[PDB]
């Protein structure tokens, strides 16, 4: 049988807000000039010039 | 600065090579090989100066 104070109910939720999913285009990496790339050991990568 | 370029002034002004032959590997341990010799007392007094 069909009894309306107990079928009656309240949601809850979140007003509002946007989804992301990229979570990649609030970053930049700007690269350091080929030339000047360093190691682990704080010595330039090519070691040669 | 590419070192390359002093090694190719130097083996061109020899006037017996042609710098289209000799790659630049050779230049650059030439160039390692070069930096041990102490350098000539007027020129060195010209740099301190």
């Amino acid at each position: 049988q069909f009894d309306f104070r107990n079928s009656m109910h309240m949601l809850t939720s979140n007003l509002t807000f946007t989804v992301y999913s990229d979570l990649l285009a609030f970053v930049s990496a700007d690269t350091v000039e080929p030339i000047n790339a360093v190691a682990f050991d704080n010595m330039r990568i090519m070691n040669e010039l | 600065k590419k070192m390359k370029a002093i090694v190719e002034d130097f083996l061109k002004r020899l006037h017996i090579f042609d710098v289209a032959v000799a790659p630049d590997d050779q230049m650059y341990r030439l160039r390692d090989r070069l930096r041990l010799l102490p350098v000539e007392v007027r020129r060195l007094d010209i740099f301190n100066l």
